[PDB]
């Protein structure tokens, strides 16, 4: 009836809540790097791709959510 | 009054216009089409 | 309604502030800039 | 009416603001045209000091 | 006539009286009321000399005053209780944003060509994961260009839209009971707080659209 | 011996002149402009080539920003 | 030494005294509204407040022709 | 169909409160900026220019769900 | 239709507390903002703005749940 | 009608622990001004003004959770 | 008619982890009132009544909650 | 009206996760009580009283929430 | 009258995470005395008696939330 | 009758995830164990029979509560 | 008879989130087991055991969690 | 019939959001990582390796989470 499309609807909308935590850990990600080069500059240059390595596979795990929503939503 | 200066305005933000141009032509395809709802 | 009332004076005057601040009165601060920096240095 | 209101804490901000902001921005804009004109004299007496020792 | 182009006028009207009335016939003594102005030049200059850093960074440097000023104009007018919002429209806030964006896109394209899209390959990487990194920074890019609008807009449609609701809030508050009058002035000083936080939402997010604007001309202009 | 005659005259004119023609309070930047076209000609180059940074300019003048 | 003193002799001649600066009868019905508030002595903000009240007035006068 | 609406109204209502991280995560990253130049301040002009990165990519995945919740209103 | 408008409300209701984000993202800032003041009293200035700055990045974040729930309000 | 009002009610229920976040954040702001007037004795009169500050429109937030809540309880 | 006063008393229930915050808040006031004395036990007297009106004008906040669930009870 | 009283039951569920802000604060109180009193052992009847109190008066976080079930229960 | 039970039970089931924070909230304390006893070795004896007080009644939130839950349940 | 089991299945699921507290918190006892030893190396003796007595009387808290799912799904 | 299915099946769904609760924890545990080998070098084969050990008897826990959910969407 | 596939696909909305624990730990790993190396650079290859396997063996759980949505969307 008209209950599947509804539904379809609000689990598009609950199932999207969850990049919460990717953007969390993303911000702390970026806050350790700040903390850490700050303290000690001349090493930048070698933990900066680990930094935006620790980045990118942090943030796949929340990218997955609306993903969940996408098929989801259509 | 005020002495005008020959400064830079074309030569130096032309894609800047190039762009505003773009996009005044987008909406006006975007409100002559969807308009109608 | 009015999306090209609002768009079509608002690029007007974005164009129009360009040039009138370019031209007026950024370099007419400046001018005292170095006016007060000529007299220092003389 | 409704907004009255509304023009009314306007009324009783900018009478904070004619109180507090307005005295101490003429201060400072005072202690910045001070040091600005100070420095501007002492210009132009180092330079006649200077023209006056050649 | 519209009230919106009336309210432009309105802008230029204010930008004028803020620069020629102000100047007592070219004094360099700077009288007070041009010590605003200079204030503001100041404050963008050695803002947009440390943002960019390029040789030559001063190109660009009209730009980022009028896109400033225009915002933080267009906000302070429409502080006035009886006005309309100038800015609270998302639509054109939003068009505002992506012309700024497509020009700097059509900036990087030609000056740059093909190795404009370094940027997005900002540092080393694994292999497995460089066009991961790309991706999001793909849809990031134009995210970039609506969000930079939609944030200062949907603030000050929230902004002014506010001091009316809470206002009859007052206004609910005051044709109850007489006995109402007591202890009613919290609410008074608590519009009084929204306006204090309107004028910061005002200026500092016109500030926060020039800072962001100036490191997105940095990316657009120079490839990290 | 009469180039030192002219040359001290001279500075002492100047001083006479520069004692009581002194508006430092309330110059104008148009005189400036009258007498000095090195002002016009050095906004214009700057602004021509963009060096909106003005060189020994904010260590005896402060900048004053808010930041 | 030379530089300065070749300076400074064409810089202070064409200066003027001090002062004078009155300009006549600086009016044209608008000029004096900026002598009277606008000038390095008056600089009080009160037509920034004055300026308020005109949109105080207008948008209101706007109101008087729309809502009400 | 005056239910399936409604139900996209409160899908819209759900999503919204996915932003919360664009509330909490660029802020940290501040934080540690904060902790950052106040510490060694001659790394000002170093660790800013990376630290607006972080919150631009900090406020790209902490909005999407804002637009889930724009485009499942509509 | 006497069922859209109770969920609408609803909606405002459960997107309202979006603000959480900002709530507790401005207060590290302004945490972290005391901190650095408190150890170094000569940087202030250095960094009153680059706080406050993030504050206006933190606080529209909060500026966005509500007025989605004021667009869902009416 | 005679049911929106239910829905409104329970609305303001839900739209009303959103002070959670002005809770959690004044509190952990009065902290940091610990700590801070702890480690450095003659800087209190230098932070406690911009600290209040970091309260005022620190904690506007918060509010607005509860004008939610005055406005779908009551109107 | 019978769902309007089981609705208002759910909304009373619902409503009731607003002072939640203040639950963990105000401890974290007495926690730095701890670490405030640890590294320094000479000011006591000073501190403490910046941090008893920190907790009274945060408890206010956990308040401002009880007491809409105290009137939405009625 | 069978309704009423189970719907004020299953509010009063969601209002015991009230004492989740106390079980967290007073817990974090003591954390920083002993993480305090280990730097300095000697200062222990000058921070107890203090720490203490603070437990008491943050208490009732989860207490005056659970008091609404009970109220709300009965 | 065949739902209040279901009610009462389902109840309990949001009556039972209440101790969420119980279930870290205590354990964290260990954890500060972990920092308390492995910092200064010579503490232990001495804030031991004090940390289990500050476990007892701090757990003690935890007991009333799930003893709550059993009440509900039945 | 055909809905008390599917409520007492669904309020075995809400009741549920409260463990989720403990599930963090014993974690950051191991933390405190390897920040107790990391920097005062012949500690183990004194805190890790502290350290799994609180792990095991913290992890008590998720059993119960998984105890009480269990018991209210069966 | 026809709603139970569906329960057991949303509860599955809502009993899933738990290993939220893992994923900080180990993930906590791993943060201090980097920070203390890096603070010092001569201790990884002393904290190495404990650390992993820290691990599973923690996720596990949560992995109960969603073994429920296992026994929720079947039995 | 037309009732027990809506509520699957709600399922798995609301067991989605189970990945917030990865996208908070994942991250937190490699922050205190980044705050390790950068106070020591020499130690990477000492931790490294180690460093990505307290990656792996966490995301994976968080994965978990959101396949169990797979088969409760099929
Ligand atoms: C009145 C508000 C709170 C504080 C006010 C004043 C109390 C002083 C405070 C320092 C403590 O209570 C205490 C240390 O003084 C105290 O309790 C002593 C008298 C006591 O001798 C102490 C050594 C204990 O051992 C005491 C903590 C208990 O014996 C211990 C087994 C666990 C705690 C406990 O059950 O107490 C709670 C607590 C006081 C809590 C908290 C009391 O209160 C009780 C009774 C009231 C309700 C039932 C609460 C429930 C709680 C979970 O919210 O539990 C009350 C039952
Ligand atoms: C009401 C305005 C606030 C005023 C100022 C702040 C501090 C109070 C201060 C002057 C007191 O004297 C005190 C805090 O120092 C105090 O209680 C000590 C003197 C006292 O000796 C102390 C050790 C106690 O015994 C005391 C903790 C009681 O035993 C305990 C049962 C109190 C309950 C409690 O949580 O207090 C709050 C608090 C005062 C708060 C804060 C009070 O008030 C109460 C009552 C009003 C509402 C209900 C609030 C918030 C929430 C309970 O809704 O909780 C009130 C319930
Ligand atoms: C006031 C609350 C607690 C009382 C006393 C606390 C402090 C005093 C102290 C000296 C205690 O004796 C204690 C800390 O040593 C203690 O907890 C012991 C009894 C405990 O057995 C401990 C020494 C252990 O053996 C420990 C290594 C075990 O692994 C642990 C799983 C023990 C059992 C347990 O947790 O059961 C609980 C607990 C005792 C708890 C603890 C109760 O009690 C039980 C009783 C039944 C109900 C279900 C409660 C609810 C639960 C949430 O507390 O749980 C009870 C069911
Ligand atoms: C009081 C609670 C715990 C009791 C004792 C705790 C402390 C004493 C201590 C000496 C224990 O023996 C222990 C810490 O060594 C311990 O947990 C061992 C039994 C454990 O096997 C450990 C040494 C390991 O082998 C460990 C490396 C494994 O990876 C781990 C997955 C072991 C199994 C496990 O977690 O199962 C649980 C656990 C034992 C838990 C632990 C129970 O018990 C089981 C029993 C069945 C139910 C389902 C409970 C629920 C769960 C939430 O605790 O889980 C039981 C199902």
């Amino acid at each position: 009836m008209q209950l599947v499309l509804a539904a379809k609807y609000i689990g598009a909308g609950i199932s999207t809540i969850g990049l919460l935590g990717a953007g969390i850990g993303i911000a702390i990600v970026f806050a350790a790097l700040i903390n850490g080069v700050s303290r000690n500059p001349s090493i930048k240059d070698t933990v900066f791709p680990m930094a935006i390595l620790g980045f990118a596979l942090s943030e796949a795990t929340g990218l997955f959510c609306l993903m969940v929503s996408f098929l989801l939503l259509f | 009054m005020l002495k005008r200066f020959p400064t830079p305005i074309l030569k130096v933000y032309w894609p800047f216009f190039v762009a505003g141009a773009a996009v005044y032509y987008g909406m006006s395809k975007a409100a002559d089409l969807s308009s109608n709802t | 309604f009015y999306f090209m009332n609002q768009l079509t004076y608002g690029f007007l005057l974005m164009i129009t502030l360009l040039i009138l601040f370019s031209q007026f009165f950024l370099p007419m601060i400046l001018r005292l800039y170095v006016s007060r920096l000529f007299i220092s240095k003389l | 009416n409704d907004e009255s209101i509304l023009l009314l804490t306007f009324l009783g901000f900018t009478g904070l603001v004619a109180k507090y902001l307005a005295p101490a921005y003429k201060d400072f804009a005072d202690a910045r045209m001070k040091k600005v004109s100070d420095v501007l004299n002492a210009s132009r007496n180092k330079h006649v000091e200077a023209v006056k020792d050649r | 006539l519209t009230t919106f182009s009336l309210y432009t006028i309105i802008v230029l009207l204010v930008i004028t009286s803020l620069y020629t009335l102000t100047n007592n016939n070219n004094k360099i003594i700077g009288s007070r009321w041009l010590i605003s102005q200079e204030a503001i030049y100041d404050t963008i200059m050695n803002m947009t000399k440390g943002q960019i850093g390029g040789k030559n960074w001063g190109l660009y440097f009209p730009m980022i005053f009028t896109l400033f000023m225009f915002i933080f104009i267009a906000n302070l007018i429409s502080m006035i209780p009886y006005s309309f919002a100038l800015s609270a429209h998302l639509v054109f806030i939003i068009s505002l944003s992506i012309v700024i964006w497509l020009g700097n896109t059509i900036l990087g394209l030609y000056k740059h060509g093909w190795v404009f899209f370094s940027l997005f390959v900002p540092a080393g990487t694994p292999l497995p994961l460089v066009p991961l990194l790309v991706i999001i920074e793909t849809l990031s890019y134009f995210a970039r260009a609506i969000s930079l609008g939609l944030r200062l807009g949907s603030n000050i449609l929230a902004g002014h839209l506010l001091m009316v609701i809470l206002a009859g809030l007052t206004f609910n508050f005051m044709l109850i009971n007489l006995f109402t009058l007591v202890f009613g002035f919290v609410p008074l000083a608590m519009i009084l707080a929204i306006m204090m936080l309107e004028f910061a939402i005002g200026i500092i997010q016109g500030y926060v659209w020039a800072i962001l604007t100036a490191s997105y001309l940095k990316d657009a202009v120079y490839l990290h | 011996e009469s180039l030192v005659s002219k040359e001290l005259k001279d500075l002492q004119s100047t001083l006479d002149n520069i004692q009581s023609a002194r508006p430092f309070d309330e110059l104008t930047v148009d005189d400036l402009t009258k007498i000095k076209p090195e002002i016009d000609a050095k906004v214009e180059e700057m602004v021509k080539k963009g060096k909106w940074d003005v060189p020994g300019y904010k260590d005896r003048f402060g900048n004053l920003n808010v930041m | 030494p030379n530089a300065k003193r070749i300076a400074n002799v064409v810089h202070f001649y064409k200066s003027l005294p001090q002062g004078p600066a009155p300009a006549i009868k600086a009016n044209t019905r608008l000029a004096r509204y900026k002598a009277k508030y606008f000038d390095g002595d008056n600089a009080s903000g009160k037509p920034l407040w004055h300026f308020a009240l005109g949109i105080i007035a207008f948008g209101y006068s706007m109101e008087y022709y729309f809502h009400l």
